[PDB]
């Protein structure tokens, strides 16, 4: 009785290993995609930080010249 | 043949388990390196924020210096 | 002998399953951490873009002020 | 019994080969991350 059950559990575990490995490849591809879009968001936030720097640079030189203009007005 | 088969499968399972500990350590090193790289990304982002803030502060101080230079020249 | 070879094969099967399932938990742990990070990153992108929008609003505002100040 | 021996041996060998491939990939990403960590530490020193 044990051995009949024992064969059955071999067959069950073999099926388990196959599906489990399939979802290994699944999860690893999900992680690869997640990591690539993480790197894309890294590029995105880096570009946004540079844009923040650039626009603040613009608004600053703009501040220099506003104060210059209204002083010259004074 | 029983004993040969059992010894062979036991040896192969021992090689397997040694590989399993090797993958476990390799994945722990992968995880520690990933946490290091991740904290380094976060710190790099925060440091770039702080550096942009610092140069913009240098910049605000530069305009305050030019402000006071033209102001003192006005008074002078 | 049949039972011993068979249960050792099964110990191999289950031990492989436990390695791979430990690795499922590790990959799921990493996936959860990375997805939580990607939520954080989307928040950072939203905040940076909102900051960019506010900065552009200041943009147009003083640009008008320049236009007047140059006029007088 | 000999056929069962061959089958079990083949299955264990296949599992070991899969594990070896996984360790190869793991070592590759580990080397990549080590390169990334050293590059990040250099960049962090320069940024400091």
């Amino acid at each position: 009785s044990s051995t009949n059950q024992h064969i059955i559990r071999l067959e069950s575990l073999q099926a388990e290993i196959k599906m489990l490995s399939d979802r290994k490849r699944e999860l690893e591809h999900r992680l690869s995609a997640t990591l690539e879009e993480n790197d894309l968001l890294q590029g995105t936030v880096e570009e946004l930080q540079d844009r923040v720097l650039i626009l603040e640079r613009q608004g600053h030189d703009k501040d220099l010249q506003l104060h210059q203009s209204q002083l010259e007005l004074q | 043949a029983d004993r040969e088969k059992t010894r062979a499968v036991q040896e192969l399972s021992e090689q397997n388990q040694r590989l399993l500990d090797q993958l476990s350590r390799a994945s722990e090193v992968e995880r520690q390196l990933s946490m290091q790289v991740h904290a380094l990304k976060e710190d790099f982002r925060e440091k770039n924020s702080s550096t942009n803030q610092h140069i913009i502060r240098l910049e605000s101080l530069q305009a305050e210096i030019k402000m006071l230079s033209d102001r003192k020249r006005e008074l002078e």
